[PDB]
C-alpha cells in the first residue's frame, strides 16, 4: 500500500505514465512555467515537486494527476491511474445498471454526501459494505457479489463529493466501494495484518471521541507496529498503547511527540486508546500493524 | 412642480427637493398575479400594509477611492421586519419594488453615480484557472450580500465579465451632483416562473457605481453617504409551511 | 407557398408570417412625466 | 400501486392527488389521528 | 412600420423657449431630439427595409452546438457516446444568445457524421435521444437500445444528414442562461460554490449515438450538431459579453489580464 | 346524516364518525372588524390562508388519577407556524376560534369529560397568605402554559375559586365514551376592545375536566390519549413593528 | 375534455351532517372527495392537456418484436428462416401489451436487416408470410417460394426497411393473451399440463425469409421484427406484472425468491 | 393534412381523429345506489 488517503495526497511514486496500458507521457514539474504548479514556487516538496514527472497531487484533488502534453485537442491534464493507490478499506469502482443494483441494502440521497456520512449510514444499520455514485447516494448491503456488472477504472469513478471537494464520490452510473470498518470507534479485530484508522477518518475527527481497539490474534509470537499517516497538530489530544492483563501503559503518544516508523510488542492483546479534545481537531492516524505467528 | 416628490407608501414617506422624473421600469406597473398566469392551487395572502413600506438600510461613505456597491432586493430586506417574517415561513413569493437611492452634497462637489437595477444578476469568479477543482467561485456573502451589500472589484466590467458601458440597456438612472440628489426606480416582477422563493433566488439587484470621481476643495465636508430605501410593492405569498433561515 | 407543413403537430413548420410590431418607447422613454419634444426636460 | 407504474410510464406529471387509509380493526376499538401533508422545505417533522 | 423612417422638410427658427437640444441624461431617457427640430432638413421617402434586423430572422442560423466522438476500438472501446445537450460550449452562438435573459424556441437540430481522415462508407448508424430520467445506454448491444417509448433516428453514413424538430420543452415558461440563485436549501459554503448559477429549468437529457452491426467496426467517427432556432421570442435585454469565456458552464473571467472594449489610440485629441 | 361531519378550512380537514352537533359561542359567529367598531387607522392585514387552518396540538395521557387540563388559545399557537411568526410583529389582534377535541376508546370504556372556554379565565394562587410579601402568586408557565398546557391542582373549583358544577354556563360541551368521541365549539372574539395585544393578554382559555373517571377491566387498551386542534377564523393584525419574543 | 380540471374558489364551513371527507372503502368504490369539499382552494383555469395518454397515443410504438437468423453454410446449410409470429418474446412491449384482458389493433411490422460484422451488400431477399394451413418452404429453392396466391415482399439490403400493413386477423372479436381454459376436450392429466392457457385464436401462421440466388451466398443474416400498433382497443384493465419472466408462453414465476413491488426502507416511521 | 392513405383498403391508413370520450365512472364507482357527495355513504 501506497496512499493511506482517500484522495492519493500521500503518494511518492515513480510511475511517469497515466496508465501503464495505452497511455501518454506526462510532462515534468520543471518545464512548466506556463502553469501555476510548478517547483519554481513550490520549492522544498509541497506537495513533493522536484525534477521528475511523476503523479503528483498538489493541489488537493480527488485523485493524482500529472501534466500531458496538449496535442490541440483541448484537456492538458489526465488523471493517473494508480494500481498500488488505494486505502485499506477501498474495494474499488464497480458499474451501475438498473433495477438490480450491485448492493441490495437501503439507500440515501443528501445534499452534503462526503465518504464517512455514509459510511456510518450503513454502518449503524449493521452492513459490510458501503457505496455511492454521482456525488449524492449511499447504497448499503451485505451480498458478496457487487462485481455483477463489472469492474471500471478508477479514472473514471473521480466524480466530487457534496459536503467535501476533495474527496471522489464515485461518479454518474459508476459506485465505488467501501468497507464499514474503516473510520470506526473500536472493532474486536482478529485478522492477521489489518489497518486501524482514527474515527471519522475521511473528514475530520469529532469532539469527546473515545473508544477502544482490541488487537487479540490466536497465538502469534509478537506483533509488529508502523505509523503511516500521523498528523495531529494539539497538545490535549493523545494516542496511546495498553496491555490488558494487568492495566500497564506501554507508550504514550502526542502532538508534540514523533512517533518511531517501527517498534516490537511481545504481546497479543494489544490495547489502543485515544482521547479527543474539543478545541481543536485536524486529521487522524493510519496505524498498520503485523501479528508474528 | 416636477423636481419635488412625497412618495407615500404604507405609514412611510419620502420628500426631496432635487429629483428628476420617476422612471417605470419596461413601461409595466407591478400588478397582482392574473388567475390565467397562476399555477399554484392554495390561496396566497395579501398583507397590504405591514410588507408595503419604505424600509431604509444602512448608508455607505462614498470615498475618492470608492469602485462600487451592490445588493439583492428579494434578500436584503429577507430577515428584517414582516416581509422578512413572512418570507421566511412560506415557500412562494411575488412582488415589485420602488427604490430610492439618496446622495446630497455642496454646489462646490463633483460626481456622477449610475444606480440601476439588473434582472438576473449573477456574480463572475475572478480567476485564470479552467480546471473545476480550482476554478474559483464567489462565497455565499459575495452572491447574496444581506442588508449591508457587497463591493465591487472590477467594476469596469460589472464583476459579471459584461462592460458598464452597455448597462445603459437596463432600466437606470443617473445621480449628478450638480442637477439632482435623488434618483427613483419603480420595478416590477420580472421573472419566467409566476411565483418564486424568495431565499434561494435572487430576481434582480441594485448597482450604483461612480463613474465620476467625487472631488472637493479642501475645506469642505468630507463624509458623503449612500442611503438606499426599498418598497415591496404589491407582495403575495403562499405556500406556508415552518419558519426557514437560508 | 411559404412551405406549409405536413404534419399533425404545430412546431413542426418553418417560420410563419412576420410581425413588425416595435413598441421602442419601452426602453428610450421608461418615465412617467411625458416629456414634451419642444421643452425643458427639468422645471 | 397502479398510479405509480403508470407515472413510471411517462416523465413529467402534475394534478393532485389522493390518500385514503382505512381501519381495519375491531368494532369496539376508537380513537383518532392525525394525517399531515407538508410541502417541501426542511426535513421531516420531529413532533406533532 | 415596413420601411424605416422619413424626413419632413424643416426650416430655421428665430424664437426664445423652445430647446429641444437640451435634454437632461439624468432622467433616464434616450434624447428624443429629430433632424426636424435642428439644422433645415429636406423631405425624403425612405423605402429601406427593416425585415432582416427582426428576432425571428436573427436566430434562423443553425451554427455549430455539439462535437460527439465515437472510438469504437478493440480491447478498451465503449461504443456508445453519450453527449448532454447544451449550447454553452462554442461561443459563437453563446455570445449570440447571451444577449437576452429569458428566451423561448424551437429547434431544428442537424447531425453530420463523417470519417476521421475523411470518408463516407454505408454505415448504419442509430440516434437516440434520452430524455432525464430515462436510463443512459451502458454498450453498443445494451438493453436501451429497443427505443420503446423512446425516439430514435436510423440513417446511414452516405445519406443525407438528418434533421428533426425539437419543441419548447422546458418545464418554465421559457429558458433562461442566468439564474442568480441556489437549486437546493440549507447551508451553502464560503470557499468553492460549485452549485451557484446551477441552471435548474435548462436540462435536456442527453444525445447518444452507437453503429448497428454484430461484432465490431475498426473506425472513429465524429458527428456535428446544428441548433436552428425558430419561433422564438426574447425578454430583458442583456449587454453583449466583452470578456473571453473561459468555463462551460460559469461565466468567468481574468482577474488579471483584462481585456478592454475598445483599442488604442496615439492621444484623445486624433481620430485616426 | 348529523353523527358525521368533515370540518374543512384552509388546507386541512377533519373528519370524525361519532360526533354531537357543533356548539356556537353566545349565537355570535366570528365576523371581522367593522369600520364603526375600529379605532385604528393603519390597514389591517388578513393572510386568510397561511393562519386560518387547524393546528394541531400534542396529545396527553388520561390515566385514572388524572385531574385536567387548561390552555390559553392566543398563548398556545403564538410560536408555532405563519400564526404565530404573523402575531410577534404585530401589536393588534383580532380573530375568533374553531375548536375540536379528540377522544376515543372502545366500547368497554367509561367515563365523561367536560370541555369547554371560560372568558377571561384567571389563574387564582393557593394559599392561605394576606401579608402582600408572602401572597402566593402563580407563575408564567402556570398564567400562560403554552403549546404544552398546564394541569390543574383543585380542579373542583377550577383553579379559580369558582365551583366547577355551575361552570355550565360557559359554551361547553361533554365527551361521553358512549356516545361520542370528539367535541367541537366556535367562538367569535369576545373582548371590551377592538384590538389587543396576543401576547400580553389571552382571551378565553379551554378545559378539559375528567368529571366521570375512566374505568376499564384488565385486559383492555391502558393509552387513552387527549388530541386538541385549533383554527384561528377571521384572523386580523396591526401595528406592524419588530418582532418580540414575548 | 381537452384540458384536465379546473377548481372553483372554496371556502370554509362550520355545520354539523355534511362530511366529505369519510368515504367508506367498503363499498368498493373510489372515494369522491374533491378539493373545494377540504382545504380553501382559488379559481385556477387549467389548459395541461390529457391527449398524449390515451391508447392511441400509447400504444404508436414499434418496439422489438422477434429476431431472426440465417446462417446460410455450405454443407450443413438450411437457406430459409420461419419465424412464428408472437410479440409474447421480447418483456417490453409484452409488459406493455398485457396490462388489458381484450385487445384489438392493425400492425405495422417493419423489417430490418443487417450482417453479422456489419455491413450492407446489396443482396436480393424475399420475405414471404405463410398463413396458417399453408404449407412451410422447406429449402432455399422450395416449391412454395413461387408465392402465387401468397403475399411476399422483395428488397435489397442496402434499400430502406421494407414496411407493410398488417389487418386484424383473429377469428374471434378480438385479440386475448389471457385464455383460462382448455383447447381440446376429454381427460386432463394433473402432473403436466402442457395444454392449460394455450390461447386458441392468437396463431397468426409464420414468417419466413430466404435469399434469391442459385448457389449459395457465405453469408450470415440477422434480420429484427418491429411492429407498430395501429387502431388499437382495449378491454377489461389488468394489474402490471410485477415479477420477471420466465417462459415463451406460459406465465410464470419462482417460487422461492421473490421480488417485493417496492424496495426496503430502514424503518416504517421515516420517509427517506 | 394528416397523411390520407392512398389505397382501396382502409387499415392501412394513419391514426384517424382522436376521441376524447373518458367515462371514469365505470371503474371508480361501479355501485348501484348513487353515493352523493355531501353525505355519508352508510346509514
Ligand atoms: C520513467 O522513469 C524511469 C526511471 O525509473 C525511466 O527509465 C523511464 O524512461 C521514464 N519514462 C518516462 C516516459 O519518462
Ligand atoms: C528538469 O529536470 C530534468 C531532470 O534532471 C532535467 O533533465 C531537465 O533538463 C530539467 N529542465 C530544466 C528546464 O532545467
Ligand atoms: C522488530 O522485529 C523484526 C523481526 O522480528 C525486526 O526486523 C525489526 O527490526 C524489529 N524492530 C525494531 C524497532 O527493533
Amino acid at each position: 500500500p501506497e496512499c493511506f488517503t482517500a484522495n492519493g495526497a500521500d503518494y511518492r511514486g515513480t510511475q511517469n505514465w497515466t496508465a501503464l496500458q495505452g497511455g501518454k507521457p506526462c510532462l515534468f514539474w520543471n518545464e512548466t512555467f506556463q502553469h501555476p504548479y510548478n517547483t519554481l514556487k513550490y520549492p522544498n516538496g509541497e506537495g513533493g515537486l522536484g525534477e521528475h514527472n511523476y503523479c503528483r497531487n498538489p493541489d488537493g484533488d480527488v485523485s493524482p494527476w500529472c501534466y500531458v502534453a496538449e496535442h490541440e485537442d483541448g484537456v492538458y491534464w489526465k488523471y493517473c491511474e494508480i494500481p498500488a493507490c488505494q486505502m485499506p478499506g477501498n474495494l474499488g469502482c464497480y458499474k451501475d445498471h438498473g433495477n438490480p443494483p450491485p448492493l441490495t441494502g437501503t439507500s440515501k440521497t443528501s445534499n452534503k454526501l462526503t465518504i464517512q456520512t455514509c459510511i456510518s449510514f450503513c454502518r449503524s444499520q449493521r452492513f459490510k459494505f458501503a457505496g455511492m455514485e454521482s456525488g449524492y447516494a449511499c447504497f448499503c448491503g451485505n451480498n458478496p457479489d457487487y462485481w455483477k456488472y463489472g469492474e471500471a477504472a478508477s479514472t473514471e469513478c473521480n466524480s466530487v463529493c457534496f459536503g467535501d471537494h476533495t474527496q471522489p464520490c464515485g461518479g454518474d452510473g459508476r459506485i465505488i466501494l467501501f468497507d464499514t470498518l474503516v473510520g470506526a470507534c473500536g472493532g474486536n479485530y482478529s485478522a492477521m495484518s489489518s489497518v486501524v484508522y482514527s474515527p471519522d477518518f475521511p473528514d475530520t475527527y469529532a469532539t469527546g471521541r473515545v473508544c477502544y481497539w482490541t488487537i487479540r490474534v490466536p497465538g502469534a509470537s509478537h506483533i509488529h507496529f508502523s505509523f503511516p499517516l500521523f498528523d495531529i497538530r494539539d497538545s490535549a489530544d493523545m494516542v496511546e498503547l495498553l496491555d490488558g492483563y494487568t492495566h500497564r501503559v506501554l507508550a504514550r503518544f502526542h502532538g508534540r511527540s514523533r512517533p518511531p516508523l517501527s517498534f516490537n510488542v511481545s504481546l497479543d492483546f494489544v490495547i489502543l486508546y485515544f482521547f479527543s479534545d474539543r478545541i481543536n481537531q485536524a486529521q487522524g492516524f493510519a496505524v498498520l500493524y503485523q501479528a508474528v505467528k | 412642480s416636477d423636481r419635488v416628490a412625497q412618495l407615500t407608501v404604507g405609514n412611510s414617506s419620502i420628500t426631496t427637493q432635487e429629483a428628476a422624473n420617476i422612471v417605470l421600469a419596461y413601461g409595466e406597473w407591478p400588478e397582482y398575479c392574473p388567475d390565467t398566469d397562476a399555477t399554484a392551487v392554495d390561496k396566497p395572502t395579501r398583507p397590504d400594509v405591514s410588507v408595503n413600506r419604505f424600509y431604509t438600510l444602512d448608508s455607505k461613505m462614498w470615498q475618492e477611492n470608492s469602485t462600487g456597491w451592490y445588493w439583492k432586493f428579494p434578500d436584503v430586506l429577507n430577515k428584517t421586519g414582516v416581509f422578512g417574517q413572512n418570507a421566511q415561513f412560506h415557500y412562494l413569493y411575488r412582488s415589485g419594488f420602488c427604490l430610492h437611492v439618496q446622495c446630497n452634497a455642496s454646489k462646490f462637489h463633483q460626481g456622477a453615480l449610475l444606480v440601476a437595477v439588473i434582472p438576473e444578476f449573477v456574480i463572475a469568479g475572478r480567476g485564470s484557472n479552467t480546471k473545476p477543482n480550482e476554478a474559483p467561485h464567489p462565497g455565499f456573502t459575495t452572491t447574496f450580500p444581506g442588508t449591508t451589500g457587497a463591493t465591487f472589484h472590477d467594476p469596469y466590467v460589472l464583476d459579471s465579465g459584461v462592460p458598464l458601458s452597455q448597462a445603459l440597456i437596463y432600466p437606470h438612472q443617473w445621480i449628478n451632483l450638480r442637477t439632482n440628489n435623488c434618483a427613483t426606480v419603480i420595478v416590477p416582477y420580472i421573472n419566467a416562473v409566476p411565483f418564486d422563493s424568495a431565499i434561494n433566488h435572487s430576481n434582480f439587484g441594485l448597482i450604483v457605481i461612480p463613474v465620476s470621481p467625487l472631488k472637493y476643495s479642501s475645506g469642505a465636508t468630507t463624509a458623503i453617504p449612500i442611503t438606499i430605501t426599498i418598497a415591496p410593492l404589491n407582495s403575495e405569498f403562499g405556500g406556508l409551511r415552518q419558519a426557514v433561515s437560508q | 407557398f411559404t412551405n406549409i407543413n405536413y404534419y399533425k403537430d404545430s412546431y413542426a413548420a418553418s417560420a410563419t408570417r412576420q410581425d413588425f410590431t416595435q413598441d421602442p418607447k419601452k426602453f428610450t422613454q421608461p418615465v412617467l412625466d411625458s416629456i414634451r419634444e419642444l421643452s425643458a426636460p427639468l422645471n | 400501486t397502479l398510479v405509480g407504474q403508470i407515472c413510471r410510464y411517462y416523465t413529467q406529471w402534475s394534478g393532485s392527488l389522493k390518500v385514503t387509509f382505512m381501519f381495519t380493526g375491531s368494532f369496539m376499538a376508537t380513537g383518532k389521528m392525525l394525517v399531515a401533508y407538508s410541502p417541501p422545505g426542511s426535513a421531516q417533522p420531529a413532533n406533532r | 412600420a415596413e420601411s424605416a423612417a422619413n424626413t419632413t422638410p424643416s426650416s430655421h427658427r428665430l424664437e426664445t423657449g423652445r430647446v429641444p437640444a437640451l435634454q437632461a441624461a439624468e432622467t433616464g431617457a434616450t434624447s428624443n431630439a429629430t433632424d426636424e427640430n435642428m439644422i433645415e432638413t429636406r423631405c425624403v421617402v425612405n423605402r429601406n427595409g427593416v425585415l432582416e434586423t427582426t428576432i425571428n430572422h436573427f436566430f434562423s442560423r443553425s451554427g455549430l452546438v455539439g462535437v460527439v466522438n465515437l472510438t469504437d476500438g478493440g480491447t478498451d472501446t465503449t461504443g456508445y457516446a453519450t453527449w448532454d445537450i447544451d449550447i454553452m460550449g462554442f461561443v459563437q452562438l453563446r455570445r449570440k444568445c447571451e444577449m437576452f435573459t429569458y428566451m423561448r424556441f424551437n429547434a431544428e437540430f442537424t447531425f453530420v457524421t463523417t470519417t476521421k481522415n475523411g470518408e463516407a462508407r454505408p454505415y448504419m448508424l442509430q440516434y437516440m435521444y434520452v430524455p432525464p430520467g430515462a436510463p443512459k445506454p451502458t454498450g453498443r448491444d445494451a438493453f436501451q437500445w429497443q427505443t420503446a417509448t423512446n425516439p430514435s433516428v436510423f440513417v446511414k453514413l452516405t445519406d443525407p444528414p438528418a434533421q428533426v424538430s425539437v419543441p419548447f420543452m422546458s418545464p418554465a415558461s421559457a429558458y433562461q442562461w442566468f439564474y442568480d440563485g441556489y437549486p437546493t436549501f440549507g447551508q451553502h459554503p464560503e470557499t468553492s460554490n460549485t452549485t451557484y448559477g446551477l441552471c435548474p429549468n435548462n436540462m435536456m437529457g442527453t444525445f447518444a449515438v452507437r453503429v448497428v452491426s454484430r461484432e465490431a467496426s475498426q473506425l472513429k467517427l465524429q458527428t456535428r450538431v446544428y441548433m436552428k432556432l425558430k419561433h422564438v421570442r426574447a425578454w430583458v435585454p442583456r449587454p453583449i459579453r466583452s470578456q473571453p469565456y473561459l468555463l462551460k458552464n460559469f461565466p468567468n473571467y481574468d482577474s488579471s489580464k483584462i481585456t478592454n472594449s475598445a483599442r488604442d489610440r496615439s492621444s484623445i485629441k486624433q481620430a485616426n
